[PDB]
């Protein structure tokens, strides 16, 4: 009982805790698997703003020339 | 003067062609900015049409008329 105080965390700790660490771990694992799933799609088809190659130009010239 | 009067007459005595290399080239840079005559040369340069003229379709527009002589458009008349 003396060893339980100021030397031990207790059974309440690491049961309420660790599950909190697992809750962050579950979020870290699912989003990393989602990142592997998103990059597998975004690289194959140019749909989103990920792995997009730069284009030539947006605007260059529109004025009237001396063309035929 | 310490070098204005001293290091000028020495340059005339020792290689005076070097005086011409700095003075004439110096006047080539300073004078174009000072003279109020460069504005006229830019006016005629833009006025000279190398390419064919283009007609714009007008729908309520000012400062534009027919191809005949009329008080419209730019048409530079700087010194005839």
């Amino acid at each position: 009982r003396w060893i339980a105080r100021t030397f031990f965390d207790g059974p309440e700790k690491n049961y309420e805790r660790t599950m909190a660490i697992l809750q962050i771990e579950a979020e870290k694992a699912e989003l990393r698997l989602k990142e592997l799933e998103v990059r597998r799609l975004m690289r194959a088809r140019g749909d989103g703003p990920w792995f997009h190659y730069p284009t030539i130009d947006k605007e260059l010239i529109d004025h009237s020339p001396k063309a035929t | 003067a310490e070098r204005v009067a001293a290091f000028l007459k020495n340059v005339w005595a020792k290689e005076p062609v070097l005086v011409a290399s700095f003075a004439i080239a110096g006047l080539a840079v300073i004078l174009p900015t000072l003279s109020p005559y460069t504005k006229y040369s830019l006016m005629i340069n833009x006025x000279x049409x190398x390419x064919x003229x283009x007609x714009x379709x007008x729908x309520x527009x000012x400062x534009x008329x027919x191809x005949x002589x009329x008080x419209x458009x730019x048409x530079x008349x700087x010194x005839x």
